């Protein structure tokens, strides 16, 4: 009963099989792999405008940089970092498994989810390129306030491809939205009821449904200002109460925004945690119930980024804020007693998943702090917040999306990723950040305002400053072997074989092969609870998963 | 057939693995060619420092690129060689 | 019938295997690099004569090794194909292949290519000896 | 010992910024309390339970506890209720 | 499918009472008047609920119980014919690049760049939709 | 100063690697160790074949001894 | 020859776009011979996957056991098995969508508002379809006879 | 027995489209609030006399809307083909009403750079302008694929998510008539 066998896996493709492949294809698989090649090439230039502004911050003089200079750099490590990296990575992860997870063929519609790619990358492109010209990108922060980008104030072409690349990036995130609500109402497998998909898909719908609320109210926006900036409309003027408003008008979009790259990345160490812990996930209904009270809270919670303004209705924002703290503790609560009492091995996704809680504790405390406006009163506007944004958003756009990338490269290339150059780039990445960002508040609380070029040698801010640099150059170096790791071993990894080399593996992409075929199933099983593949590989767990799942 | 299409026969008068239509036309540039033009372009690269401008940004920019040339064409080189493409 | 833990039998006859986070599901005896040397060979050699080239490392030696002719008859497309069988339990190199190759250079191809491997089988090296043997006959099989 | 615990605020120079710190000072506390309870919740189980030598089966498997879920949702809304009225 | 159409309207409810607390705590004991900006946003963000949430509704009551809202279906039920699905297509990226020269010209207000841009967008989307539907050439 | 800034923010990052990773890269892997003929032989039997040319009779052979 | 044009509606510097020029006329020829190169032989690629499987109608099947399949149009003759006999390439143009190969009739004989007498659409259908086999036919059987 | 999901597809994208016309009402309301006496100027005038028949026109275009759609569900192809070329008649006399009252109003002193009144007038009725421009697009984009083939259900399922498009422009048209010309 011997079978033929290669020695080894083919490496690559003969000579040419993806350049044509790569503008026709309608493929979801296809597709989410040239969705991270692309963000993670855009983090790289993100990254480096950060190491030059914090090298040019850790003495006092100007030693290689000017203002303006500086102003172009943060504004548009800001803007790339956000809305070029993290709000596209998302829907990355969603058309690379959500419709293996469903149990469908192909995404609702698949000609439509082409477009979204492209929309985003040449929207991307548009607005970089407003360093090729003689005046500089936009120098005016990633918030845009009023007026400063008016004609009169910000006068430059760099501002204008901002504005219009940003337009035409929203424009492919709304029709990405739209296809994930169709593709989870209407392409599911049969038995596979709404109760009993798993909670990346859950996250990814509501995620959705704030992104069609979110984006459409930035684009007016936009549009309006494209107006006063190219026909001079009287929109936003001070005289007009054009101040304020555009400042509601943006801040009903930002936090939103922000809890649209939260939720997904939740789903993915949710979906971790039960594989690695031999344990199903503790609370599946709850958990559902905790998305939703988290979505529907923001939307009402807008104004507590406008509190020295001393025109909003302080009650209100205050409240509101202290209840959306609610639900992430139980998240946190569920994950605890997910991880609890089972065998635990600590692989690298487990690794990545738990510097993931470390980090957004601590996030998640510094943010409840900034609630209140006696506190926010002295704190806003500082290091103090950029030391808080950078922990609660370090947390799921980083650790996570590394934590899905190590979950999923078998599943969807065939390759094993290396475990010993997996761990190095792990331990490098925790100690440079929080050798970087640990500081901060120290330095916000001291009276060091954010968005400064420089400052006098007697304010005595200096050396907060030199060991934030270390941690930044550690940092970025830390990002080496990662990239070597994905180089080599796309092609000279590992061969997994099997159809989970995981093990424990619950959701139903399991349930395939390594990498799966072109509609993704020669078959199903039957469908029954919220862990399919697990009943499928274990049969004899049954009666012992349905007598021993309640505690009393 | 049910089908309008109508199949052709014709007869008119590297493998054909690596390129399927090996033996309908001119499919094969010799090696050798292209690393002489990549060292030559790199050459004219670095030579085109020599002028009347008094900036140095271009001069790094032709540097950087030549570098970039030659790393390029030395892989493929040492690859070829060590036997692991053909 | 027999299924390891972790395995189950589907709907569509297909299995459906498992393995522990941290172990691997090839686990062959010998370097990845080496592999990807005898892998390349094997696959140029095989396309340059026209004709399937197989390699076998295994217990073969029962009745003065003549169970390789029937271990032939595995390889897709048994006639027109070409074997060779090696035994470091028993010291026994094999050539066996179908009723295609004949009239084709194979004849004299065999003799050395045996040789070719016992050459570097006096060292301890036994996938040298492999690659060494199919590129020495792949060059000797004309692909008519 | 009041340095090492306001992070760094200047001390007030008007009445209202001193009320403003003694709330801070007294607000990190009540945020350390709970960050250090949940530290170590994440620290024990990630040293104590884990795979040992003897392969044991798959351990029990628990995935809902109803009373503990809901005594958990009230206990953090009367501390944010608390922050709330000390901060109008 | 009634989980769908419930979800919607959840938040419909949620956000009716959001946006009516919103508008009276503002008329009342608040600077200025009634903050038209926040007030007027709240008050569609309940109807972008509320469509969806009737147009689900109606859907639901029109057709029965479907293989995916059944707790115990079998996996033979879901045979049959799914539908069309595009393999392949080049159109895509035209649109984007269409809109993408349109974007620049209204960007550095150059209209003829914005004129060609708006051809282009109008040309991209006739092919996109005129595909699977263009006859065999008549000669 | 101006130097031990410049030092110490390219030497610092230099040091935290090379130490994290002689730690992690100077350890045995899950590929296991090469098999040496002076040891009897234990493993399932391997039967390699190439995949080209692509898509019972046997008139043949040879024998040798090492 | 148009960098001074250029450098005054977008907003460049006019001494980058001489740099530009300089750097791009050694470097962009090579980018574009090599995307070529690649390109052609992957369009070559594209026609061996229809003459061995068949045209893509879009469509899929969801079989009893859970499978999902796509089901493929057969450009020649057919096994036993149901997979399609292999063909060779003959340097001619290959059919990949299912409406070119008249998979959708006419809507109905009639002006733009009104329809006509269904008679006169029945016989017109039946004359243009009579035409079609007889252009075909006629070319089959020369193409036949060429080649005895 | 099943969804249609492009008719899904039509009616989440349509929820989406309503919240991009929120900007231009909070921009009205905002710039209203800041009035300082006479909410419309003293140059400004409304004329009742032609925006009441043109709002007439719209609504009515949506009864032969509905009734093409009636007529795509039998099979009627010619049916179909019939309404939307009045539905498209009277959208573009919908049109050059409404650009003949710019052309009007623009000569007695309202522009956009003259007032801020002028600016979110011109604004939030050129933005819904451009949306009825698409329509009519839309219209002439389907009636050339009527002929391409024979008419089935998909052509049906085409023809339908077009008068929801309509139907939308026309009921977001009622409101922005409702509080332009009547709640000054
Ligand atoms: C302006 C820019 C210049 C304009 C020219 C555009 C064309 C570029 C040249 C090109 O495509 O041909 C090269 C070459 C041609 O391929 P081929 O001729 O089919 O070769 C057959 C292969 O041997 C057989 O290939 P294979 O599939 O068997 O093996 C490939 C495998 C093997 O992988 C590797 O070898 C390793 C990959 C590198 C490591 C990744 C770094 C870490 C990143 C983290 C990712 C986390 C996950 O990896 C992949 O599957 C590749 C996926 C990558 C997707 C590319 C995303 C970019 C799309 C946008 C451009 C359009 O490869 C490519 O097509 C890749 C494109 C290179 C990316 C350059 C960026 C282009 C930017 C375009 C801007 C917009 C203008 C339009
Ligand atoms: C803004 C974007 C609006 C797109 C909304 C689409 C969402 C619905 C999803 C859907 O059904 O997708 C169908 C389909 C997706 O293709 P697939 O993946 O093969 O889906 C298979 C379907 O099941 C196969 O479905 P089918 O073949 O039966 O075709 C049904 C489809 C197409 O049926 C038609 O024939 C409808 C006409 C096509 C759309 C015309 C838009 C023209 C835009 C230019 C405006 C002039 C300036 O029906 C619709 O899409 C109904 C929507 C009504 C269209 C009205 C839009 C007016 C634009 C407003 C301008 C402001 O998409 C289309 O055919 C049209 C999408 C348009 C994308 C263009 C995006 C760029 C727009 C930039 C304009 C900037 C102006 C300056
Ligand atoms: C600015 C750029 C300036 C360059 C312009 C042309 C001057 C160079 C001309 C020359 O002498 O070429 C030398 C040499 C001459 O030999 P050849 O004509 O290629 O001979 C055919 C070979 O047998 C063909 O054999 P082969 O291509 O199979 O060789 C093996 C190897 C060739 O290796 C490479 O070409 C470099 C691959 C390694 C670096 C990329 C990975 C990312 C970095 C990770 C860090 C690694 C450490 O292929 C790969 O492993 C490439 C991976 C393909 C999978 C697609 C994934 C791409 C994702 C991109 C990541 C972002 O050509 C090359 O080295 C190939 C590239 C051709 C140069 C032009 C096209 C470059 C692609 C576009 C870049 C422009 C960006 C905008
Ligand atoms: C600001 C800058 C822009 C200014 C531009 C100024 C120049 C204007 C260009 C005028 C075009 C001349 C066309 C002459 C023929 C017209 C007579 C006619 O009805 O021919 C029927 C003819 C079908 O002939 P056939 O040989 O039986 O083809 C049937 C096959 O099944 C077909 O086989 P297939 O499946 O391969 O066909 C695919 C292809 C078939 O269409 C074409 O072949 C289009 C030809 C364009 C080629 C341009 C070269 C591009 C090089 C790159 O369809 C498409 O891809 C759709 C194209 C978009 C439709 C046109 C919409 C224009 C909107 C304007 C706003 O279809 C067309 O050519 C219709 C498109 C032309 C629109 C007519 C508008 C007239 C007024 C001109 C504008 C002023
Ligand atoms: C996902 C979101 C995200 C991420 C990941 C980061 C990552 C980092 N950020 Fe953050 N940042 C923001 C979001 C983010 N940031 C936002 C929203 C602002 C607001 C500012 C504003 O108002 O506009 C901000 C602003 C901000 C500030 C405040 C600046 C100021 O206000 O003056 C600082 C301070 O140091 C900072 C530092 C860093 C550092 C050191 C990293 C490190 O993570 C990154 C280091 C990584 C790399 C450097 C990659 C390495 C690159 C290479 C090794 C070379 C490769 C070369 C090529 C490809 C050509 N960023
Ligand atoms: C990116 C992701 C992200 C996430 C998840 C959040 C989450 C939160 N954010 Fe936001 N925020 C940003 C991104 C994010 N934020 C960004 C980018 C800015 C700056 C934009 C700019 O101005 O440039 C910002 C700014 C910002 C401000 C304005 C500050 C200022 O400008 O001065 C405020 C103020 O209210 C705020 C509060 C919160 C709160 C209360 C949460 C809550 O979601 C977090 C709650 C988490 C926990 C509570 C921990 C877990 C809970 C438990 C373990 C139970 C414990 C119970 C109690 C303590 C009672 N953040
Ligand atoms: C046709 C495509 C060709 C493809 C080939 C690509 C090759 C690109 C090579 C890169 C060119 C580098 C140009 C450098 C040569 C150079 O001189 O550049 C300087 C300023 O560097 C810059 O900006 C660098 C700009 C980089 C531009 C990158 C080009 C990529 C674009 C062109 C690709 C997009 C293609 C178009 C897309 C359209 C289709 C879409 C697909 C200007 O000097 P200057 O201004 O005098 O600076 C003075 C100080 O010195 C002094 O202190 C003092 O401060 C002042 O006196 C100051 O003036
Ligand atoms: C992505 C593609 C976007 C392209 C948009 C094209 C729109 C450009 C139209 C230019 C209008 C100039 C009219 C003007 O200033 O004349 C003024 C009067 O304009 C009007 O009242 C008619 C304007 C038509 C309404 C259209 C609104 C659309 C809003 C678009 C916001 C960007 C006269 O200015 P003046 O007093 O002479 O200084
Ligand atoms: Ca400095
Ligand atoms: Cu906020
Ligand atoms: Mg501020």
């Amino acid at each position: 009963e011997l079978e033929a066998r290669r020695p080894f896996p083919e490496r690559m493709g003969p000579k040419g099989n993806l350049i044509y492949k790569l503008i026709t294809t309608t493929d979801h698989k296809l597709i989410g792999i040239m969705y991270c090649v692309v963000c993670f090439a855009f983090f790289l230039v993100g990254g480096l405008m950060a190491l030059f502004m914090r090298t040019e911050l850790a003495m006092p003089g100007l030693q290689f940089l000017s203002n303006e200079q500086f102003n172009q750099l943060f504004t548009m490590h800001g803007t790339v970092m956000l809305l070029f990296y993290a709000t596209p990575i998302v829907f990355g992860f969603a058309n690379l498994v959500l419709p293996l997870q469903i149990g469908a063929p192909d995404v609702a519609f698949p000609r439509l989810n082409a477009l979204s790619f492209w929309l985003f990358l040449f929207g991307a492109l548009i607005a970089i390129a407003g360093f090729i010209t003689p005046g500089g990108a936009a120098d005016f922060g990633w918030t845009a306030y009023s007026p400063l980008t008016d004609a009169i104030h910000s006068p430059g072409a760099g501002g204008d491809l901002w504005i219009m690349g940003l337009a035409v990036g929203g424009l492919g995130t709304i029709l990405g939205g739209v296809n994930m609500i169709t593709t989870v109402v209407c392409m599911r497998a049969p038995g596979m009821t709404m109760f009993r998909m798993p909670i990346f898909t859950w996250n990814i719908l509501v995620t959705s449904i704030l992104v069609l609320i979110a984006f459409p109210i930035l684009t007016a926006a936009l549009f309006g200002l494209a107006a006063d900036r190219h026909l001079g409309a009287h929109i936003y003027d001070p005289a007009n109460g054009g101040v304020l408003l555009w400042q509601h008008l943006f801040w009903f979009f930002g936090h939103p925004e922000v809890y649209i790259i939260a939720l997904p990345f939740f789903g993915i160490v949710s979906e971790i945690f039960p594989v690695f812990s031999r344990k199903p996930i503790f609370g599946y209904t709850t958990l559902i119930y905790a998305t939703l009270a988290i979505a529907a809270l923001s939307v009402a919670v807008w104004a507590h980024h406008m509190y020295a303004t001393g025109a909003v209705l302080l009650p209100f924002f205050s409240f509101m804020t202290f209840l959306i703290a609610v639900p992430t503790g139980i998240k946190f609560f569920n994950w605890i007693g997910t991880m609890w009492k089972g065998q635990l091995t600590f692989e690298t996704p487990m690794l990545f998943s738990v510097g993931f809680l470390i980090t957004f504790l601590l996030g998640g405390l510094s943010g409840v702090l900034l609630a209140s406006p006696p506190l926010d009163f002295h704190v806003t506007d500082s290091y103090f917040v950029i030391a808080h944004f950078h922990y609660v958003l370090f947390g799921t756009i980083v650790f996570a999306t590394y934590a899905g990338i190590y979950f999923w490269f078998p599943k969807m290339t065939g390759r094993l990723l290396d475990e010993r150059l997996g761990k190095l780039h792990f331990w490098l990445t925790f100690i440079g950040f929080h050798t970087t960002f640990l500081v901060q508040h120290w330095l916000g609380d001291e009276g060091m305002p954010r968005r400064y070029a420089d400052y006098l040698p007697t304010d005595g801010f200096t050396t907060l400053n030199v060991i934030s640099t270390v941690g930044a150059f550690i940092l970025g170096v830390s990002m080496l072997p990662f990239v070597w790791n994905v180089f080599k071993s796309w092609r000279y990894g590992e061969p997994v074989t099997v159809d989970d080399p995981w093990g424990y593996g619950n959701s139903l992409e399991w349930a395939t092969s390594c990498p799966p075929p072109r509609h993704n199933f020669t078959e199903l099983p039957r469908i029954r609870s919220e862990r399919p593949a697990f009943e499928l590989h274990y049969p004899h767990m049954v009666e012992r998963m349905r007598a021993e799942a309640h505690v009393g | 057939m049910s089908s309008t299409q109508d199949r052709s026969q014709l007869d008119p008068e590297v493998d054909v693995e690596d390129v399927p239509s090996a033996e309908w036309g001119w499919s094969h540039m010799p090696i050798g060619v292209m690393h002489i033009g990549g060292l030559l372009s790199a050459a004219f690269l670095l030579v085109m420092m020599r002028g009347n401008h008094v900036g140095h940004v271009e001069d790094w920019f032709l540097i950087g690129f030549a570098a970039v040339i030659v790393a390029l064409v030395g892989r493929n080189w040492w690859l070829r060689r060590r036997g692991w493409i053909r | 019938l027999d299924l390891p833990y972790g395995s189950a039998l589907t709907s569509s006859g297909r299995i459906s295997a498992v393995t522990e986070p941290g172990e691997l599901s090839v686990h062959y005896p010998f370097p990845t690099m080496d592999l990807v040397v005898l892998d390349d060979a094997l696959k140029y050699g095989s396309r340059a004569a026209k004709a399937r080239f197989a390699v076998y490392i295994g217990p073969l030696g029962a009745d003065t090794a003549a169970t390789a002719r029937e271990i032939l008859a595995n390889v897709p497309t048994p006639e027109n194909a070409v074997l060779l069988a090696v035994s470091p339990d028993q010291r026994a190199i094999e050539v066996v292949y179908g009723a295609d190759v004949k009239g084709r250079g194979i004849e004299s191809a065999a003799p050395l290519g045996v040789s070719a491997a016992a050459a570097s089988f006096k060292e301890g090296n036994l996938i040298d000896g492999l690659i060494s043997a199919v590129r020495v006959m792949s060059a000797g099989v004309s692909p008519a | 010992w009041s340095d090492a615990l306001a992070l760094g605020w200047p001390t007030g120079i008007t009445p209202e910024a001193k009320l403003n710190r003694e709330l801070w000072i007294g607000s990190v506390i009540a945020s350390f309390a709970v960050g250090a309870i949940v530290w170590g919740l994440i620290f024990w189980t990630s040293a104590f339970h884990r795979k040992k030598a003897t392969d044991t089966e798959l351990p029990r498997q628990f995935g809902y506890n109803m009373p503990l879920e809901l005594t958990l949702t009230v206990i953090p809304f009367l501390i944010i209720s608390v922050l709330f009225y000390f901060t109008v | 499918m009634h989980i769908e159409a419930r979800l919607f309207e959840i938040l419909t409810a949620f956000f009716a009472l959001a946006a009516v607390v919103y508008a009276v705590l503002t008329a009342m004991f608040a600077t200025g008047g009634v903050e038209w900006a926040g007030t007027t946003a709240l008050v569609l963000t309940t109807g972008l609920t509320l469509i969806t949430g009737t147009f689900f509704r109606f859907v639901a009551r029109r057709l029965d119980t479907r293989p995916e809202d059944y707790e115990d279906a079998e996996i033979s039920d879901g045979a049959g014919e799914l539908g069309f699905f595009a393999p392949h297509s080049w159109w895509p990226i035209l649109i984007s690049l269409s809109f993408s020269t349109a974007a620049v010209g209204a960007a550095l207000w150059l209209p003829w760049l914005i004129a060609a841009g708006v051809a282009f967008v109008i040309t991209s989307v006739c092919g996109l939709v005129f595909e699977y539907y263009w006859g065999p050439e008549k000669h | 100063s101006t130097a031990l800034t410049h030092g110490l923010i390219g030497g610092v990052p230099l040091v935290l690697f090379a130490v994290l990773a002689l730690i992690f890269l100077t350890r045995k892997g899950p590929h296991p160790d090469t098999y040496k003929m002076s040891d009897p032989w234990t493993h399932a039997p391997i039967l390699w074949a190439a995949e080209e040319p692509r898509e019972v009779v046997i008139g043949g052979g040879a024998s040798g001894k090492w | 020859c148009m960098n001074d044009i250029i450098a005054l509606k977008f907003h460049i510097s006019l001494n980058a776009t001489t740099w530009i020029g300089r750097i791009g006329m050694v470097v962009l020829p090579a980018i574009v011979y090599f995307v070529a190169y690649r390109w052609a032989i992957s369009l070559q690629r594209s026609d061996r996957e229809v003459l061995e499987h068949g045209v893509e109608t879009g469509i899929i099947k969801r079989l009893p056991h859970g499978a999902y399949v796509e089901l493929h149009q057969p450009l020649g003759p057919v096994d036993e098995h149901g997979h399609p006999i292999p063909l060779e390439y003959a340097g001619a143009p290959l059919p990949k969508r299912m409406n070119k190969l008249g998979s959708g009739g006419a809507p109905g004989t009639g002006s733009f508002l009104f329809p006509d007498p269904a008679v006169e659409h029945e016989a017109l259908t039946e004359a243009a379809h009579a035409s079609e086999h007889k252009s075909l036919t006629a070319l089959k059987e020369h193409q036949d006879r060429i080649h005895g | 027995n099943r969804p249609n999901m492009v008719s899904v597809g039509t009616i989440v994208w349509l929820s989406s489209e309503l919240m991009f016309f929120a900007g231009l009402f909070a921009m009205y309301f905002t710039a209203r609030a800041q009035a300082g006496g006479a909410w419309p100027p003293e140059p400004t005038e409304l004329n009742l006399a032609l925006a009441v028949p043109v709002t007439l026109v719209l609504i009515a275009s949506s009864f032969t809307c509905q009734m093409g759609v009636f007529a795509a569900e039998r099979g009627d192809v010619f049916g179909l083909r019939r309404w939307y070329v009045i539905t498209f008649l009277m959208g573009l006399f919908f049109v050059l009403g409404q650009g003949y009252e710019y052309i009007h109003l623009v000569e007695h002193g309202t522009t956009i750079p003259g007032s801020a009144y002028g600016s979110v007038f011109y604004l939030a009725t050129g933005f819904h302008g451009l949306h009825v421009i698409g329509g009519l697009v839309a219209f002439v984009l389907l009636l050339a694929r009527t002929k391409m083939s024979k008419f089935t259900p998909a052509q049906a399922t085409a023809a339908i998510v077009v008068s929801y498009y309509w139907h939308f422009v026309d009921i977001v048209w009622i409101a922005l008539f409702a509080t332009i010309y009547f709640v000054r």
